[PDB]
């Protein structure tokens, strides 16, 4: 439902999906990548009031106590629901070989 | 039961899906120049022209960098035999004419929209060799924006825009690939397995163990296990109970799409599990994690015994995998 | 740890640097070597016509242009000139990862 | 592996499952409910560091970011894995009924 | 958004001239339907002191009374005639309402 299109077409306090580059040479580490030299991995972000995008029972019994009970610390947190896979090409020897590595992007939020 | 090679009758293909150039190479050189070149050199093999496929699917999106490419584009499609080639674009701008200079016999199947309401399509004799038709499309249009030479698959995906990280002038080379620019073949890889006689049941239970999902020796990344589930004829469906029991010891993403299939779902598997968008979801599919699954395929039986997914109707081991795809017949 | 080592795996390209203590490879290829028990091979050729640099993921056992490599352990490739006649060589091997894309010929500054 | 009974074990300054009680009047306001008035709604919390139980791929790569970006504000978050529905006895006009309110108690915690 | 009722049947307590009181009552529950209130029935005697809160039709009557102040939103002691003991009634449609009773809001 919080998929990248509507956090991008309008800013949201909320828990949505943040436009991010994650590196990889750079911040990853993995110097074996040879291409896409970094990728955009979203992040979920927000804080989730009880009028939100709630997904599981017990989901909308902890924004209840968070809503009735402020000063608790203990929240839902806004997490990937669904994610995608990025191809990569990487050399093995002098051949270069594409690998899909699984749930890279995210594509949409949620509360939990 | 007892392992041996696997027919077309086996529930379980064990196919694998990659993505392969023959030799290309990018060019940065197309900037200045008032239209992009992407020039396709298609390969065929020694088998029955009639066995061929004659058509292709090129898909056209726009690089990672661009949201939407406007700009004008030339695309050489030359191969050596004729093709009709099922565009498909995706996030490309509208109104910037576009040219398709394909070989002498092949026909252009564009996609509605503005795409095809400003696409001019001419049919040429470009040579057969790699050098030459290289030369002739820089003597036309002074440098191509890309090269691909590939064999002729279903599916070729190009993405269109210029990198400035490739080389200011194309030299083609048989140890290139930018993920841009490539083919996507499905290879059957051959793999164990035995059936159980059972009787015709709504319960199925399918174990599916994998050795290696990929070539790669750093083996500590996932990778996507694409499952097809189709049935043997589209009509009349089908409407069953799937208890799909997934393994591999390396580590992977087992995704599972369902396709003209009705009926109720489930998937075991110790690694990570996923499903389709909702257009792959033709089962109520539901995932559940168990890491104590075993990695033998006599332990395997064991197991299923054990936690009341029974009877097993099929299993299937397979060295090397990553396409699987389930065929239900009736 | 028992993962492949990460090379630059360029074959034989034209470089700049020629005689220099220090250079970049300049090798946009990264590999993961085919067999764990190889290493990162650099050779540097000079000749009066045209200067070459070749990075290889070879095994150290097996000599590369006839010659046997002494330096496989070496955490950097410490490039040492051999005696091939005629033509400029140097050869160096390492084992740590992208280890050849950098060539150093001597510490001394 | 981060169990109601690992966490309750002993302290565990990663995400893990910490105890908590929810008290249906006070805290949520279900005044419908009458049996249990109460009951323990355990909440996942902790920072999530690369040597812990990250569950996808992408919280890995997450993961890895922030341990070469410390002040990142992106971090895969501490989130219900196993639930577990409570039983409850409610009252319609004069007939008591049983139910088990789906995922109502957090059993274990991941990090997403 | 179901209305919520006391549902005790005839309890005996110390409720007698007395300007508000608890109907003590254990068991809160959702009506049979939305459309019905909570209803307060007092019928104190000489044998005991008496009281009830039920569920109940606005519209329909209560062993033979009409409820004519039922669609009040409070449960407010109306005094009703009856033979052998006097009769108080009172009604409400918010949810929870009839947990605490007021007789008067004189204070």
């Amino acid at each position: 439902a919080l998929d990248t299109n509507y956090c991008f077409s309008s800013t949201e306090k909320n828990c949505c999906v943040r436009q991010l580059y994650i590196d990889f040479r750079k911040d990853l580490g993995w110097k074996w990548i040879h291409e896409p030299k970094g990728y955009h991995a979203n992040f979920c972000l927000g804080p989730c009031p009880y009028i939100w995008s709630l997904d599981t029972q017990y989901s909308k019994v902890l924004a209840l106590y968070n809503q009735h009970n402020p000063g608790a610390s203990a929240a839902p947190c806004c997490v990937p629901q669904a994610l995608e896979p990025l191809p990569i090409v990487y050399y093995v020897g002098r051949k270069p070989k594409v690998e899909q590595l699984s749930n890279m992007i995210v594509r949409s939020c949620k509360c939990s | 039961c007892e392992l041996s090679p696997i027919n077309a009758s086996h529930p379980v293909q064990a196919l694998m899906e990659s993505f392969t150039v023959l030799s290309g190479c990018a060019s940065r050189g197309t900037t200045g120049l008032p239209r992009e070149v992407h020039v396709l050199n298609l390969r065929s093999t020694d088998q029955g022209p009639g066995q061929r496929q004659r058509e292709v699917t090129l898909h056209l999106n726009p690089i990672a960098s661009v949201h939407t490419h406007h700009k004008p584009i030339v695309f050489l499609l030359n191969s050596p035999q004729p093709l009709v080639w099922h565009l498909k674009t995706e996030r490309l701008a509208a109104g910037v004419p576009r040219l398709f200079l394909v070989s002498e016999g092949s026909v252009v199947q564009f996609p509605s929209g503005n795409f095809s309401l400003t696409a001019e399509t001419e049919e040429r004799n470009f040579p057969q060799e790699n050098e030459h038709l290289l030369r002739w499309a820089q003597k036309e249009y002074g440098a191509v924006t890309s090269f691909t030479e590939l064999k002729i698959a279903r599916n070729i995906y190009i993405k269109v825009g210029e990198d400035q990280v490739f080389p200011p002038t194309c030299n083609i080379g048989k140890n290139f690939l930018s993920l841009n620019y490539l083919a996507e073949y499905l290879q059957p890889k051959a793999a164990e397995g035995c059936v159980l006689p059972s009787q015709p049941h709504e319960k199925e239970v399918h174990i599916i163990e994998l050795i290696t999902p990929s070539s790669n020796p750093y083996s500590a990344f996932q990778v996507d296990i694409i499952v097809d589930i189709r049935p043997a004829q589209e009509d009349p469906e089908v409407v069953k109970n799937l208890v799909l029991i997934l393994k591999c010891k390396k580590s992977v993403n087992w995704v599972i799409k369902s396709f003209d299939v009705k009926g109720n779902l489930k998937v075991i598997a110790p690694n990570s599990i996923g499903f389709g968008k909702e257009s792959e979801r033709s089962m109520t599919m539901t995932k559940l994690v168990r890491d104590d699954i075993p990695s033998t395929q006599e332990n395997l039986m064991k197991w299923a015994l054990d936690n009341g997914y029974r009877p097993v109707t099929s299993y299937t081991m397979a060295p090397v995998a990553n396409r699987f795809h389930l065929r239900l017949e009736n | 740890v028992k993962f492949p080592q990460l090379c630059k795996f360029c074959d034989v390209r034209f470089s700049t640097c020629d005689n220099q203590k220090s250079c970049m490879s300049n090798c946009s290829i990264t590999s993961i070597c085919e067999k764990p028990q190889e290493v990162c091979v650099a050779v540097w050729r000079k000749n009066d016509e045209n200067i070459t640099l070749e990075t290889v993921c070879h095994d150290p056992k097996l000599p590369y242009h006839d010659f046997i490599l002494e330096d496989a352990a070496s955490p950097k490739c410490i490039m040492k000139e051999k005696k091939k006649p005629g033509e400029t060589f140097f050869m160096c091997s390492c084992s740590s990862d992208e280890c050849n894309d950098n060539i150093i010929f001597s510490e001394e500054y």
